[PDB]
This record gives C-alpha cells, sequence and structure tokens, in this order.
C-alpha cells in the first residue's frame, strides 16, 4: 500500500532533505506525522486532495507538495531527527492507514558517526548448574547514530525463539547530544544445546551510516552502512 | 405524545428516459421538508427546520441527497435492463424515532409496484418474505456496496436521532402549539325516508388528537359516525360527526367536542 | 471533541484486556476509532463503532449506553500485543481532515512465571578479554528493574523471552560496565531485588 | 392500475354566503402516483389552485391535498374533479353546501 523509502535516513545539520511517500491505492487525502521516542504523533501536513494541503499543529521549518495524488512529499529544514510516518485516508468510517515509517536523524557532525562494537557473552555455569538451561548475551556498543537491526543466527538459520532484545537503545552519554549508543539482546537455550560444541551462534548487528556520497578524511575507517558481528560456539 | 422523523421518496419511471424523484419529511404530524424533482436542494419548510446543525453540514447533507438522488435512477434503470423488469414505482419510508431511554429504533422500508420489497436490516439489505425472487438478484448487487451500507447506517443511526433532537429543541414551541377549534352543525341527506342526517362538523385544530360525539345530554349515542380527520391548507384539521335519527329524535341532542386546546370547557351545540 | 485513556496499563497474558477511554463531549454522528502501533511500527487500525458493540476476531468494541466513554477489548492477550492503544473519534460528516490523535494507553503484557527462580549470574566475553555482564534473569513479572545511578554503569530494562517449543518464559535484565569495583553482586538495586535472589559463588 | 382515489370535499371555515372561505379537496388512497386534479366553479376550472405535496400512509397509497380560496354564494356549485387510471372516466365529487 504505502512506501517509505528508506527506513533510515541520516544528514549533518543545516543540509536540507526531503522524505518520499508514494501509495499505490487510490487514496485522496494523505498526512505527515511526525513522532518523537516514547512520544505520540504529532501531525504536520495534510492534504485532503492534489494540490491542496493545510498545515498541522507543527509545520513551522516543514514544507510539503502535492502535485500528483500518488506522492506527497515532505522537505524538512529547528529538531529535525525523528520517526516520520506517512498516512492516507479512505471515505466514510474514516480509517487511516500508514506507511512503514522513516527514521530521521541530524548530527552535529559527521565525525560523530561510530559502527557498533558487538560482543557475545557466554551462559554462565551457575546458570546451566541451576536451571539446565542457557543465556547469551549480545552487547551492541559505542553506535551513532542509533541506526541499528540486531538479529541472532544458529546453525546459520535465523532464530525467533528464546530471544528478546531491547525495544529502545541506550544512551552511554546521556548529556553530549550526539551521545553513542547501547543495546543489549537475549538468545536462551537449553543446556544441552548449548553443551553440543558443533552448535554456532552469531549475533548479528546491522548498521546504518554514512554514504559514499559522504566525505570521509579521518584516519579512523569510514563509519558506512555495514554488519558487525560476534560468535560463540557450544561448550561441553 | 410522540415525533418520529418520516423521509418519504416517490421516485416514478415512466420509462428508460422519464422519470421523477420527489421527497418530504415528517416530524409527527408536521412537514418540515420539501424535495421537489425541479430542484437542487431539500427546501426547510420552517424556521427551525435545520435543527441543530451547522450550516456546512447541511450543506454536506444536501450533497448527499443530490448524488443519491442521481445514481439512485441511474441504478433503478440498471436493476430493470439487469432484470427484465417493466415500466415503474419505487418508495422508500426511513426514519428514526427519538426515545432517551435508549430505546431508540429506525428504518428504511423500500416498496416496488406499492408492495413492500427490501429494507435495511442491521448493516444489509435485506428482502421481505412475500417479495419475488428477483429481487433476491438485486439485494446480491445492493450489498456489494460496502460504502452506500456504511453511509446509511450512519445516516439512520448517527445522523437521524441527532437531527431529531435538535429538531424537539429548535422547533419545541411550535410542537407543543394548540389551536382551538370551531364547530357548527348542518343538516345532511335524508338517509332513509322517515330520517334526517345530522351533520356536526370541527374545523380548525391543532394537533390532531380530537373526539367529537352526539350525544343527548350525557348518554353518548352509538349510532355517531366519525369521519376521517382531513387536513386543511394552515395545518389544522377538519373531521365530520354524523347521525341518523328519527323525524322526532333531533330535537334535544346535541354535538361534544373535546380537544387539548379547550382546557376541559368542551364545545358544545344543541340541535 | 476530545478522548482521554489512561497513559499505561498492564495485564497478564493469556487474559482479556479492556482498555478504557473517554469521549463525554462525543455526538451522534462521531466514529470511535481505536489504532494500535507496536514499537519501531506505524499505527494500524484495530475497529471502529458508531453505536452499537462491535466484535472482530481478536478485539470488540464496547460502547457505554450514553455513548461518552468506551471500552476496546482484547479477547485473549499475548506478548504480542505490548503495544500504544489510540482511542480516537471520527466525525462522520468528514469535514475536517485534521486527524490527530492523543498520547494513547501504553499496554504491558506481563508474562505468567510459573516458577519464579531470582538470580544474578556472570556471563565471560567469548572473544577472550576481562569483560563481563551481569543477567537478573527469572525473577517474577512483577519486579521492576530500575537505572544506575552511576554514570559508567548500564543497566536494561527488563524484557521477557518465550522459548516457544518449551512452553517457558522468562524475564531478564541485563547490567554491565568498564569500571573495576563493578561485580554482580553490586550492580543491581538492592531495593529491586527479590529477597531469597540467588547470588552464586562467584568462583 | 391498483388502487382507485378516494375523494372528500371540504370547506375550512362553515359556508357563509359572502364570507371568504377555503375550499378543500382531499384525494386519498390510490396507486401509482399520476393524478389529475381539479376544483370547478359552475363547471369550468379554477386557475388558482393550490396543492400540498404529494404524500403516502404506512400502506404506501397515496394522498394529496387540493385548495383554493373562494367566497361561496347561492349562486355558485363547486366540485373536484379527479382523473385517474383506475377511472374509465373523470370522477367529479360536488362540494354539498348543507
Ligand atoms: C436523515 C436526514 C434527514 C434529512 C431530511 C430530508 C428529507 C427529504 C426526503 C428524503 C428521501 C430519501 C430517503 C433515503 C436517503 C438515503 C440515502 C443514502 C445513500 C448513500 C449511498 C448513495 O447515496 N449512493 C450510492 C452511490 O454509491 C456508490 O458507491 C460506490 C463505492 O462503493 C461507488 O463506486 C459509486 O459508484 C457510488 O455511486 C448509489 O449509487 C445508490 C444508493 C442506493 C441505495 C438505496 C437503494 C434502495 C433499494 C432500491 C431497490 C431497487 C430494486 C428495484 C429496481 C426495479
Ligand atoms: C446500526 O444499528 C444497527 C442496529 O442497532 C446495528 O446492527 C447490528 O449489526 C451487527 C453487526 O455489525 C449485528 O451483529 C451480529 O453480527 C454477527 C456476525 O457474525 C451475526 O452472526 C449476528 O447474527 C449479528 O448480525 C447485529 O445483528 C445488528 N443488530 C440488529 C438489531 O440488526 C449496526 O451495526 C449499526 N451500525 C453502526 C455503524 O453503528
Ligand atoms: C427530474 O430531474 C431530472 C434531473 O434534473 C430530469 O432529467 C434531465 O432533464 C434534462 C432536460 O429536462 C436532460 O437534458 C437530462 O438528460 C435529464 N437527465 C439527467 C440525468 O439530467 C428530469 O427530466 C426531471 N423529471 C421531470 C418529470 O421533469
Ligand atoms: C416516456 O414517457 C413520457 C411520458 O409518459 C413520454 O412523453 C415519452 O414519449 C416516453 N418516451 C419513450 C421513449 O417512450
Amino acid at each position: 500500500g504505502i512506501t517509505q523509502s528508506p527506513k533510515y535516513l541520516f544528514r549533518k545539520e543545516g543540509q536540507n532533505v526531503t522524505l518520499s511517500c508514494e501509495q499505490n491505492l487510490n487514496h485522496d487525502a494523505m498526512y505527515w506525522y511526525r513522532q518523537d521516542p516514547g512520544q505520540g504523533l504529532r501531525l504536520i501536513y495534510y492534504s485532503q486532495i492534489v494540490n491542496d494541503f493545510q498545515k498541522g499543529d507543527i509545520a513551522e521549518g516543514y514544507s510539503v507538495s502535492r502535485e500528483k495524488k500518488e506522492s506527497f512529499p515532505l522537505t524538512v529544514t529547528k529538531n529535525p531527527t525523528a520517526f516520520y510516518l506517512c498516512a492516507t485516508s479512505v471515505g466514510r468510517p474514516y480509517e487511516q492507514y500508514f506507511g512503514p515509517g522513516t527514521r530521521l536523524t541530524v548530527t552535529e557532525d559527521l565525525k560523530n558517526v561510530f559502527p557498533p562494537e558487538v560482543a557475545v557473552f557466554e551462559p554462565s555455569e551457575a546458570e546451566i548448574s541451576h536451571t539446565q538451561k542457557a543465556t547469551l548475551v549480545c552487547l551492541a556498543t559505542g553506535f551513532y547514530p542509533d541506526h541499528v537491526e540486531l538479529s541472532w543466527w544458529v546453525n546459520g538459520k535465523e532464530v525467533h525463539s528464546g530471544v528478546c532484545t531491547d525495544p529502545q537503545p541506550l544512551k552511554e552519554q546521556p548529556a553530549l547530544n550526539d551521545s553513542r549508543y547501547a543495546l543489549s539482546s537475549r538468545l536462551r537455550v537449553s543446556a544441552t544445546f548449548w553443551q553440543n560444541p558443533r552448535n554456532h551462534f552469531r549475533c548479528q548487528v546491522q548498521f546504518y551510516g554514512l554514504s559514499e556520497n559522504d566525505e570521509w578524511t579521518q584516519d579512523r575507517a569510514k563509519p558506512v552502512t555495514q554488519i558487525v558481528s560476534a560468535e560463540a560456539w557450544g561448550r561441553a | 405524545r410522540l415525533f418520529p422523523l418520516r423521509c418519504l421518496q416517490i421516485s416514478s419511471f415512466a420509462n428508460s428516459s422519464w422519470t421523477r424523484t420527489d421527497g418530504l419529511a415528517w416530524l409527527g404530524e408536521l412537514q418540515t421538508h420539501s424535495w421537489s424533482n425541479d430542484s437542487d436542494t431539500v427546501r426547510s419548510l420552517k424556521p427551525w427546520s435545520q435543527g441543530t446543525f451547522s450550516d456546512q453540514q447541511w450543506e454536506t447533507l444536501q450533497h448527499i441527497f443530490r448524488v443519491y438522488r442521481s445514481s439512485f435512477t441511474r441504478d433503478v434503470k440498471e436493476f430493470a435492463k439487469m432484470l427484465r423488469l417493466s415500466y415503474l414505482e419505487l418508495q422508500v419510508s426511513a426514519g428514526c424515532e427519538v426515545h432517551p431511554g435508549n430505546a431508540s429504533n429506525n428504518f428504511f422500508h423500500v416498496a416496488f409496484q406499492g408492495k413492500d420489497i427490501l429494507s435495511f436490516q442491521g448493516t444489509s439489505w435485506e428482502p421481505t418474505q412475500e417479495a419475488p425472487l428477483w429481487v433476491n438478484l438485486a439485494i446480491q448487487v445492493l450489498n456489494q456496496d460496502k460504502w452506500t451500507r456504511e453511509t446509511v447506517q450512519w445516516l439512520l443511526n448517527g445522523t437521524c436521532p441527532q437531527f431529531v433532537s435538535g429538531l424537539l429543541e429548535s422547533g419545541k414551541s411550535e410542537l407543543k402549539k394548540q389551536v382551538k377549534p370551531k364547530a357548527w352543525l348542518s343538516r345532511g341527506p335524508s338517509p332513509g325516508p322517515g330520517r334526517l342526517l345530522l351533520v356536526c362538523h370541527v374545523s380548525g385544530f391543532y394537533p390532531k388528537p380530537v373526539w367529537v360525539k352526539w350525544m343527548r345530554g350525557e348518554q353518548e349515542q352509538q349510532g355517531t359516525q366519525p369521519g376521517d380527520i382531513l387536513p386543511n391548507a394552515d395545518e389544522t384539521w377538519y373531521l365530520r360527526a354524523t347521525l341518523d335519527v328519527v323525524a322526532g329524535e333531533a330535537a334535544g341532542l346535541s354535538c361534544r367536542v373535546k380537544h387539548s386546546s379547550l382546557e376541559g370547557q368542551d364545545i358544545v351545540l344543541y340541535q | 471533541a476530545k478522548t482521554t485513556q489512561p497513559n499505561s496499563m498492564e495485564s497478564n497474558e493469556e487474559e482479556p484486556v479492556h482498555l478504557p477511554c473517554n469521549h463525554s463531549t462525543i455526538s451522534g454522528t462521531d466514529y470511535i476509532h481505536w489504532y494500535r502501533q507496536l514499537p519501531s511500527q506505524g499505527p494500524e487500525y484495530v475497529i471502529h463503532g458508531l453505536t452499537s458493540n462491535v466484535n472482530n476476531r481478536m478485539a470488540s468494541l464496547a460502547i457505554a449506553e450514553d455513548r461518552k466513554s468506551s471500552t476496546l477489548i482484547l479477547h485473549r492477550a499475548t506478548l504480542r500485543d505490548a503495544a500504544v492503544y489510540y482511542c480516537i473519534l471520527r466525525d462522520g460528516w468528514g469535514g475536517t481532515y485534521k486527524y490527530i490523535f492523543g498520547t494513547g494507553t501504553r499496554l504491558k503484557v506481563l508474562a505468567n512465571i510459573q516458577n519464579p527462580d531470582p538470580a544474578v549470574y556472570q556471563l565471560r566475553d567469548s572473544k577472550s578479554s576481562d569483560k563481563s555482564v551481569c543477567l537478573f534473569t527469572d525473577f517474577d513479572s512483577q519486579t521492576n528493574v530500575s537505572q544506575s545511578k552511576d554514570s559508567d554503569v548500564y543497566i536494561t530494562d527488563k524484557c521477557v523471552l518465550d522459548m516457544r517449543s518449551m512452553d517457558f518464559k522468562s524475564n531478564s535484565a541485563v547490567a554491565w560496565s568498564n569500571k573495576s569495583d563493578f561485580a554482580c553482586a553490586n550492580a543491581f538495586n538492592n531495593s529491586i531485588i527479590p529477597e531469597d535472589t540467588f547470588f552464586p559463588s562467584p568462583e | 392500475i391498483q388502487r382507485t382515489p378516494k375523494i372528500q370535499v371540504y370547506s375550512r371555515h362553515p359556508a357563509e354566503n359572502g364570507k371568504s372561505n377555503f375550499l378543500n379537496c382531499y384525494v386519498s388512497g390510490f396507486h401509482p402516483s399520476d393524478i389529475e386534479v381539479d376544483l370547478l366553479k359552475n363547471g369550468e376550472r379554477i386557475e388558482k389552485v393550490e396543492h400540498s405535496d404529494l404524500s403516502f400512509s404506512k400502506d404506501w397509497s397515496f394522498y394529496l391535498l387540493y385548495y383554493t380560496e373562494f367566497t361561496p354564494t347561492e349562486k355558485d356549485e363547486y366540485a373536484c374533479r379527479v382523473n385517474h387510471v383506475t377511472l374509465s372516466q373523470p370522477k367529479i365529487v360536488k362540494w354539498d353546501r348543507d
């Protein structure tokens, strides 16, 4: 139905950017919402029909256009970093439909971008003895921006059973405004499964960062979009 | 006393190229709206006919009916072709009643050539038991229109009781008005050979409920024939009550009229 | 006309949930809409009504008799129903397209811990190193895990995992630090920690 | 053709010669809706007549109020003349004064 490419979007302060909204179904009204962590949806701009658009409660800084009925682009130019959601509307009873949302983070400086470091921590022998279960913890630390996707892979296949990862990342330095982040996940397995040395475990963090179009100068490697993993093997 | 809202549609299809649709709305006994085939709007007949609705609300309600009228007669012509029907009288009777204890009910009845064929029930169109088979085919098409179905429900469940509540308020004084009748007697035709027909006319009363009987003092003559209650152009009512008596039974007889506007001071006319 | 909802709500898994909403100034032509936003996702329509109660497959809408309040009813909540739930009015006339959302109700769904076994374990790094984390796990779902009052000590929030094949669920929080005085016996705030919590040998 | 019109004519006020009044013709109970109604003075059609919107009853049959201002005298006779698919020729109902 509604498309919002891409999932993640990163830009340096004072640069302008335009997020896309494309809908295939034939709806006249279109909406742009803005959501801050742990906050509600705040309406930016809505277009009841082509060539028309009215300002929501926080359009200051935003611009919009409606030239075709399948497209509704939002342009940012004070606190631009947030979760941006596009929606369409049908007639009575007037239900709304939402895009998957785009994640936008704006940095005071491209130097602030760091990929995550990833480490896996092996089950405790006290836990194995006490519960006959075995929990691995994965730690992803030091990354900016907080645009990451963490998965677990067991013997080559992604797993969801026995997994939970933190819904929100952690700020490592809550003062600094472009603080780096940390995120943790658990994968819990039976003791006997962990005790098979032919069982292989990998924690994968997909990082979204600088592009080949960004300019990197530092001797430190360029913090571009990449995968960082860490692994562990069962132990008898 | 009750004041249901009845919205009435009369659509006449003489052939495939000639058709008229005309409507009106009644609140209780009073006509509040008139909707003419010549007009682009449903006309408010009373200063309060708009209820508590905003002008912007009324306008989109006008829009709804305007497109409703167009595609209704479009659709009727389609079904007539589809189902091989000969040329057509359709009637709609829709509306609602407000009961402050939640017992609020509504209706949307459609009739074809003078006979019920279907109505709206809950969420969809439903044929009546006596309706012909072919009506089943039309209801299969009608119930595929989910927007018409959602809209009809909103009008019945939402718009209508809201409207009736606004009309009961903004038209309160006219609804509760009382107008006093006048009465007069006259001689009717001789019903038999030795018989004379006593006629008691009662005209000018509002609202409609009235009581008129011929009487000999306090003895209500069971022979009293009450006519129909017929309308005057000024929204009062008229009533004829007749008695068949023998030559000499006329003397001593009186017509008694009791009406909610008289306040126990009945009218009484002695023959 | 606006709506009012509690800010948060908790409920046990595999039980129905009644999410309340107030709308005292509602008018006869206002629909009641409910949306649901899972974490990191866009809202999703759940249900709507006008004047009669409504039943979908997993959720129902109960409308008070005066239509001044209403209830979204999840027939049977599971852990995946943890979301923000938005109760909205939609003008049936369709005039204003200024479609706005309130703060909604954040619903937390708690795991039914059949045998709480609270413990704090130490986990060593896989790739060599002297680093490690502390795992608070197997505690009852009423336990809250408080943050650390220490700049160089990180404590995550509670998180429930489901070992589906075993029909076993467990809560856990993680804590770590680069500091040299950091140890699992003090990593968590003794006030959130149950009395019978198992602290094993720091062998 | 289905149901034939009932026809009733009456005055708004008591008939008093020389005094202004209204002549009413009420036609009801008919179907289908097409119908022709005239009020007649001394047999001729009265030009300035008025009528309410066509309506119908719970049983779907139609009804219609025709009316006009008039001043009765002893010389003039009045009636209502109705034609309908169910009538082979127009039906004329006279206004019975007294
Ligand atoms: C309450 C306020 C008071 C105001 C007081 C004013 C009172 C004045 C008199 C009132 C008389 C009218 C009473 C009824 C009013 C109800 C109207 C509601 C209709 C809403 C839907 C509608 O208006 N029109 C639909 C159009 O919907 C289609 O929806 C599609 C999308 O889903 C689009 O593609 C598009 O094609 C579109 O045309 C329409 O065309 C037809 C609606 C007709 C439904 C009713 C028919 C009833 C059954 C007829 C059977 C015929 C079978 C016999 C044939 C021989
Ligand atoms: C407008 O008001 C009417 C009447 O109060 C509402 O009708 C009710 O509609 C519901 C469905 O929306 C019907 O509920 C049940 O649905 C199940 C579906 O599996 C069915 O098995 C049952 O037999 C039943 O139909 C209910 O019967 C119906 N009630 C009546 C008296 O018809 C309508 O939903 C209202 N619409 C709005 C938008 O408020
Ligand atoms: C009832 O109203 C309809 C719609 O206004 C009339 O139909 C139109 O009449 C004009 C000219 O009279 C034509 O040019 C149109 O093609 C007709 N159809 C439509 C859809 O507009 C209809 O004539 C009216 N009925 C009567 C009896 O006057
Ligand atoms: C349709 O009916 C009208 C009135 O009955 C008539 O004048 C007209 O000629 C008819 N048209 C056709 C095509 O039969």
